[PDB]
RNA sequence: ACGACCGUAUAGUACGAGAGGAACUACGGUUGGUGGCCACUGGUGUACCGGUUGUUCGAGAGAGCACGUGCCGGGUAGCCA
RNA sequence: CGAGUGGCUUGCUACCUCGAUGUCGGUUCCCUCCAUCCUGCCCGUGCAGAAGCGGGCAAGGGUGAGGUUGUUCGCCUAUUA
RNA sequence: GUCGGGUGAGAACCCCGACGGCCUAAUGGAUAAGGGUUCCUCAGCACUGCUGAUCAGCUGAGGGUUAGCCGGUCCUAAGUCUCACCGCAACUCGACUGAGACGAAAUGGGAAACAGGUUAAUAUUCCUGUGCCAUCAUGCAGUGAAAGUUGACGCCCUGGGGUCGAUCACGCCGGGCAUCGCCCGGUCGAACCGUCCAACUCCGUGGAAGCCGUAAUGGCAGGAAGCGGACGAACGGCGGCAUAGGGAAACGUGAUUCAACCUGGGGCCCAUGAAAAGACGAGCAUGAUGUCCGUACCGAGAACCGACACAGGUGUCCAUGGCGGCGAAAGCCAAGGCCUGUCGGGAGCAACCAACGUUAGGGAAUUCGGCAAGUUAGUCCCGUACCUUCGGAAGAAGGGAUGCCUGCUCCGGAACGGAGCAGGUCGCAGUGACUCGGAAGCUCGGACUGUCUAGUAACAACAUAGGUGACCGCAAAUCCGCAAGGACUCGUACGGUCACUGAAUCCUGCCCAGUGCAGGUAUCUGAACACCUCGUACAAGAGGACGAAGGACCUGUCAACGGCGGGGGUCUUAAGGUAGCGUAGUACCUUGCCGCAUCAGUAGCGGCUUGCAUGAAUGGAUUAACCAGAGCUUCACUGUCCCAACGUUGGGCCCGGUGAACUGUACAUUCCAGUGCGGAGUCUGGAGACACCCAGGGGGAAGCGAAGACCCUAUGGAGCUUUACUGCAGGCUGUCGCUGAGGACUCUCACUCCGGGAGGAGGACACCGAUAGCCGGGCA
RNA sequence: CGUGGAAGUCUGUUAGAGUUGGUGUCCUACAAUACCCUCUCGUGAUCUAUGUGUAGGGGUGAAAGGCCCAUCGAGUCCGGCA
């Protein structure tokens, strides 16, 4: 079995939904994580210096 | 390189993990205060997932119903005492120190109390040899001469089971089907046909090992491999 | 006994196998009375079908020549 | 767009002690190549005719499907070697 | 021993191509060369004949089927002008 | 698909009818996920649709999903999270231990619903009829009440009960057909309430010394059969439900085989096959309450994933529709679905290509190689070699039979089950299509089933059982973590860790010098702290004394890394190649020599064999069985070949519609020679050349496609190795702190471990913090 | 002689799984791994759905340097970074 088309046919899990805190569709629904703001993970918002140039 | 496999192992995986919930009990000997007056009969004899050899479902006369490791003869209706006044009779749970010399004896304890350390898989049997007021020497299935505290308990007669060594697994299959019971990676593939990056003893255009099998016991995980800090090799000599 | 193995395995891991489990097959005298009844319900599990008592014994024989030794002292 | 070979007569002759053994010429054929043609032989021929298995149309009659003919037998014209 | 011709072998060189000119052998299809294997015409002979040996002109045509081997090469078989 | 017709400005493809087809585990029916309005209606054609469109999954506007009893919700599974505790420089980090919570929508457990009717679209939800569960309230009964049972369970074989379905018989209702009188459809009716009970188990009676019993195992004086009885099943029978519902009508009755469902018997395990909530236990009346969330549609060759209306991928149930046959097989046909695996028109329709049929005579001559194709084939009877681990080899091989029709026999309760007999009879052919092995031998390899390079390797590689060595008594060996801590481990030497070899059979020689590991060690070497000397009003520093592990040295060890020669009738460096096997998948020479086989055999097999450079768990030899593994031979077969022909289907060609891409410095009708950075359509000389267009097979454009993988170069990169350089973890060992009392010793009070506790073991050690020496490709 | 019905047992396009040859078709594809015939396994070390765990010098690996979302002799994203 090829990795490219046919292993793609088996893609029906839902993982990253809407999430409660951020409103991004990146709230892991099985880690129970939210990929983009760490609402599951932290009380403090995600974020990090790397999202930016570092003179920026 | 890429960590070996012994160190796989360590981190407690799932792959590496014995499947504990499929465990029926914790084979430990019963907790009395002095007296004696304990005792209890054997109501089924079941299997123990966890060590191939069968275990007695005893129910006591205080209302404990526990599975106690069954030592050969044991059966449903039997009664079975545990304490010091204990009847000198298999299947029975006494100290050291009240069981005679020459008698063979089976779970006993390394500290007074502990429930049980040696002599339990099938078949086996420590033998009870010298008396003291300090000592109690018993002779482990290893033939090692273990000088033990007469207060340690331990279960009268050899573990059930016995002979389960004699007949060979024939087949993978049955091989397969044990160690899905035990916490143990199986197959086994061989370091001298694994590639360099993966064990001391891959690579090579040809399977062999790179370096003596022989490694010293200072050796770090990684490269501790072989035959661990060995006196001697071989069959002759 | 080994029939079942076919052409496979070789002599001595089928004759081991036809030994064993023809000495566990075998009509085996029973502790509480003394009828030749005794057969095997699994793994070191022995049970008369007169009497009904299950027993511990050895994985294929329901006497081990270590559990003979017990009984002498 | 023809190349080459075998054979018969020449001749058991010329030549030669013998053994052996030619040629000119005239004939018949074979092989390779070449161009064309289908009376003849052969192939094809899901044109066509027949036999027959299974199933469906109630039986019969007569038919469909079974890979582009279910299978089997015969095969006209044409196209072909 | 001396003098050469060829550019099929091998070697030498590093001129051309490393922002790529797809390998060997085989096959298929076309053209060509002559240093001619056969066929045509010849000269010599240690040319009686028959069968040969050697040489000359000559490239029209022909030079086939197979066994081992990937082989080219080569060895082998039976045919063949 | 075709002929009519409908609607429309417009119709090959939107709709009706007829005719003709396609799909049968799916192209039908119900759904999970996933999609998210795609569902229905109306109005449309700018967009989307492989052509067109009046159609649409498109555009726009409206509408549509109704629940005590179907899911969710509740329970607990692997496991997850939160809090506390502890660690960490720290945290959004981290293991343990406690508590709490979370974790199952087809497909785990689970209080209770059936039948019909209705809509454009919902439906066990709405409506009609009937029924049921839980909770609470009132009333009556009851004082029992929690022990126990259930929830609740693996794999294999099998009996019994039994419904739907299918089929058979006969009757009734309706239809079809029209020489017959056959063929098709229907003949209905639930939940629930009540009742019946086979199997199992048990009791009384009885009294078997050989009987009882099974498909099989089995049962019994410790009490068999027989007899009576207690307990006791179906989604089943029976009655109600039902002058309910449904049907145009009739509105059946019996039977066989029996999915579901119920209930038993047997066998297997170095494998042992969840848990919890809940229910029962534990009555009845009447009445009230039963909220919240999901509910449309698709579920796929157009509603999902794959950028697409993608030939891919994607779970469950319908596995019992008819003939057929062993069959959930083929082929054919229903029910149901479809003509949307969605562009058409035309040409005996050429060449050429893809799929394919048939080819006389020859029969592997083809080719690296029988690659491709073909041959064989079902069932029964006869018959069957070498070898073998006695299982197998084996469907070896080889030979015969096979239809229809008439009348019968046997087995069985019977089948619309099976096995046979006699007579008759047709064809070229009776497993008539379909379904359906070609066979035999020699050699190599791996024993076998199994694994693998998702996407050029399925193999001889990996695994395996089996063999072997190593470490460890559990406060262990091995391993993970910085730490707190953790895996192994609900484990304990018949254990499990670390390695090697790789079934069985016969075996497994010699070497411990080097390297590795391990043990020992008079003596030698061996760091730091403390101690002594010198030095310094102190300090730096120099030296000494003592000396751990380690090293030197000695010993053990090869199923530990490995080695098993040259010379001569010893030498290097320990030994000097034993059984075997041998021109090997290992042999350079080499197509070795001899033989087999062939016309011819670098092949293959056998023998020999001085082996360039075989050889014994770096396992040697051998080997039945097995194999999409490598090589060779034979029979059979054939278009692989001699040598090609004709045909079939889809293209190709012409017409309508739709409509890309690759590629492009310029010029360009070339050819032969030459020249040129030595491989020119373009330069030079000649030759040839009127322009444009169609079809073709690909000679050239050193054709198109890719800043060469080869090679070298760069004081480029990365992965990997080691006795490379340098370091870092880790292990071992000494020393200092924790740390206490009286070069060997006693104790207990810190500290550690065991014990529920009392208390026990150990103990100034160990653990931990710091430092020093050694080892240290485990890692940078 | 029968009964019994074992097996990493055999035949098998049962379902399902796999992928030997054709070096066929395709190769600006139906398809960034497809199509067809052929072939292997098909009661077990079997296949499969859902849930769940292991994470980047780390997993996972019957070992092919295989696999960890078309990415692997060290994933992907962004940052260091011009
Ligand atoms: C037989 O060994 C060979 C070696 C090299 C080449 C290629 C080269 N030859 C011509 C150009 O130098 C280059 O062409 C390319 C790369 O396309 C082919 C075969
Ligand atoms: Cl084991
Ligand atoms: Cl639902
Ligand atoms: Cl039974
Ligand atoms: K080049
Ligand atoms: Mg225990
Ligand atoms: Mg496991
Ligand atoms: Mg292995
Ligand atoms: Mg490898
Ligand atoms: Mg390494
Ligand atoms: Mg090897
Ligand atoms: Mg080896
Ligand atoms: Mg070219
Ligand atoms: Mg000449
Ligand atoms: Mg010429
Ligand atoms: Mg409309
Ligand atoms: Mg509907
Ligand atoms: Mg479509
Ligand atoms: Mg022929
Ligand atoms: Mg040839
Ligand atoms: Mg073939
Ligand atoms: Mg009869
Ligand atoms: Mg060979
Ligand atoms: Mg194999
Ligand atoms: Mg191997
Ligand atoms: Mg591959
Ligand atoms: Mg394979
Ligand atoms: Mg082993
Ligand atoms: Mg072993
Ligand atoms: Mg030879
Ligand atoms: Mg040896
Ligand atoms: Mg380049
Ligand atoms: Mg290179
Ligand atoms: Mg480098
Ligand atoms: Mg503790
Ligand atoms: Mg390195
Ligand atoms: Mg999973
Ligand atoms: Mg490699
Ligand atoms: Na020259
Ligand atoms: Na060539
Ligand atoms: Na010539
Ligand atoms: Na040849
Ligand atoms: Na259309
Ligand atoms: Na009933
Ligand atoms: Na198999
Ligand atoms: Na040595
Ligand atoms: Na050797
Ligand atoms: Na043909
Ligand atoms: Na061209
Ligand atoms: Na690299
Ligand atoms: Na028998
Ligand atoms: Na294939
Ligand atoms: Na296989
Ligand atoms: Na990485
Ligand atoms: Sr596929
Ligand atoms: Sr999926
Ligand atoms: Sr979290
Ligand atoms: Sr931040
Ligand atoms: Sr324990
Ligand atoms: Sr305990
Ligand atoms: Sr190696
Ligand atoms: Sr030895
Ligand atoms: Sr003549
Ligand atoms: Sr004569
Ligand atoms: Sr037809
Ligand atoms: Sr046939
Ligand atoms: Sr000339
Ligand atoms: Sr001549
Ligand atoms: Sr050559
Ligand atoms: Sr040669
Ligand atoms: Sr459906
Ligand atoms: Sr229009
Ligand atoms: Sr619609
Ligand atoms: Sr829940
Ligand atoms: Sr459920
Ligand atoms: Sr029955
Ligand atoms: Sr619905
Ligand atoms: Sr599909
Ligand atoms: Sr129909
Ligand atoms: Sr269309
Ligand atoms: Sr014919
Ligand atoms: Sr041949
Ligand atoms: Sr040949
Ligand atoms: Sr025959
Ligand atoms: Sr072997
Ligand atoms: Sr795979
Ligand atoms: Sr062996
Ligand atoms: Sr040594
Ligand atoms: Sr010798
Ligand atoms: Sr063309
Ligand atoms: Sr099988
Ligand atoms: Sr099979
Ligand atoms: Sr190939
Ligand atoms: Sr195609
Ligand atoms: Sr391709
Ligand atoms: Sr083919
Ligand atoms: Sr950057």
């Amino acid at each position: 079995t090829g990795a490219g088309t046919p292993s793609q046919g088996k893609k029906n899990t839902t993982t990253h939904t809407k999430c409660r805190r951020c409103g991004e569709k990146s709230y892991h629904t099985k880690k129970k994580v939210c990929s983009s703001c760490g609402f599951g993970k932290s009380a403090k918002r995600r974020d990090y210096e790397w999202q930016s140039k570092a003179g920026e | 390189g890429r960590r070996i496999q012994g160190q796989r192992r360590g981190r407690g995986t799932s792959t590496f993990r014995a499947p504990s919930h499929r465990y029926k009990a914790d084979l430990e000997h019963r907790k009395v205060e002095d007296g004696d007056v304990i005792a209890g009969t054997v109501v089924d004899i079941e299997h123990d997932p966890a060590r191939s050899a069968p275990v007695a479902a005893v129910e006591f006369e205080d209302g404990d119903r526990r599975l106690i490791l069954a030592p050969e003869g044991v059966g449903v209706g039997d009664e079975l005492q545990v304490g010091v006044s204990a009847e000198i009779a298999p299947g029975n749970t006494l100290p050291l120190a009240e069981i005679p010399e020459g008698v063979p004896v089976c779970n006993v304890e390394s500290s007074p109390g502990d429930g049980g350390k040696f002599a339990r898989a099938s078949g086996v049997n420590a033998q009870l040899l010298t008396h003291d007021r300090n000592v109690a020497v018993v002779k482990l299935p290893s033939g090692e001469m273990k000088r033990l505290d007469p207060q340690c308990r331990a279960t009268i007669g050899v573990v059930a089971g016995g002979g389960r060594t004699d007949k060979p697994f024939v087949k993978a299959g049955n091989k397969h089907h044990k160690m899905k019971a035990r916490g143990t990676k199986w197959p086994n593939v061989r370091g001298v046909a694994m590639n360099a990056v993966d064990h001391p003893f891959g690579g090579g255009g040809r399977q062999h090992p790179g370096k003596p099998k022989s490694i010293s016991r200072n050796a770090p995980p990684g490269r501790k491999v072989g035959d661990i800090a060995s006196k001697r090799t071989g069959r002759g000599g | 006994s080994s029939g079942r193995f076919g052409a496979r395995y070789g002599r001595v891991s089928r004759r081991r196998v036809a030994e064993i489990e023809s000495e566990m097959n075998e009509d085996h005298a029973c502790p509480n009375c003394g009828e030749d009844r005794v057969d095997r319900q699994g793994t070191g599990i022995w049970q008369c079908s007169y009497c009904d008592y299950k027993f511990t014994g050895g994985s294929y024989k329901p006497e081990t020549p270590g559990g003979k030794t017990v009984r002498r002292s």
